[PDB]
């Protein structure tokens, strides 16, 4: 299961300049990719979990995991939007 | 901008996450992180395609431009069976 | 291999395959 190709279209050509073009076989390989991303995020944190007995991943956890896996710079960025979001 | 990522699916973040073996329960903060660092993860994965799309000189971003990226970014390791 | 990530991705392929 995957995001919507239209919606990682959309990011990927506000990452590339307006001349560019992606083709389609491109947009479907970053759709793999995207869920590939959750899994092992999900993974890293979800074993952790389950160490120490807890049965609800939480935030905390998903952006421990990617800080331990080497997503560190993710970090604040995803954190301050959480508080905009929730704000 | 964050608006973009406010149209991004909730429950398919949460169906993905859900089939993970591990994984009963999960908080609703998670597939908003996840929205977000979909977000970021798509712009720098395409960054970095787009650095060898032009190498090459096309202005079409393919999948070995991907493939190229994921090679060169220690990052990206997780991805290596992904894009062979 | 990115040796933070490299633990996580022999479990992942695990996971995948099954
Ligand atoms: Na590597």
């Amino acid at each position: 299961i995957y995001l919507p190709i239209a919606n990682v279209a959309r990011i990927m050509k506000n990452a590339i300049p307006q001349t560019g073009k992606i083709a389609k076989d491109a947009k479907e390989c970053v759709q793999e990719c995207v869920s590939e991303f959750i899994s092992f995020i999900t993974s890293e944190a979800s074993e952790r979990c389950h160490q120490e007995k807890r049965k609800t991943i939480n935030g905390e956890d998903i952006l421990f995991a990617m800080s331990t896996l080497g997503f560190d710079s993710y970090v604040e960025p995803l954190k301050l939007y959480l508080q905009k979001f929730r704000e | 901008k964050d608006f973009r990522v406010q149209e991004l699916p909730l429950a398919r973040i949460k169906k993905i996450m859900k089939l993970d073996e591990d994984v009963k329960m999960i908080s609703a903060e998670a597939p908003v992180l996840f929205a977000k660092a979909a977000q970021i993860f798509i712009t720098e994965l395409t960054l970095r395609a787009w650095i060898h799309t032009e190498d090459n000189k096309r202005r079409t971003l393919q999948r070995n431009d991907i493939a190229m990226a994921i090679t060169k970014f220690d990052q990206f390791d997780f991805l290596i069976d992904i894009v062979p | 291999v990115n040796a933070k990530q490299g633990h996580r991705i022999x479990k992942r392929r695990q996971a995948r395959a099954k």
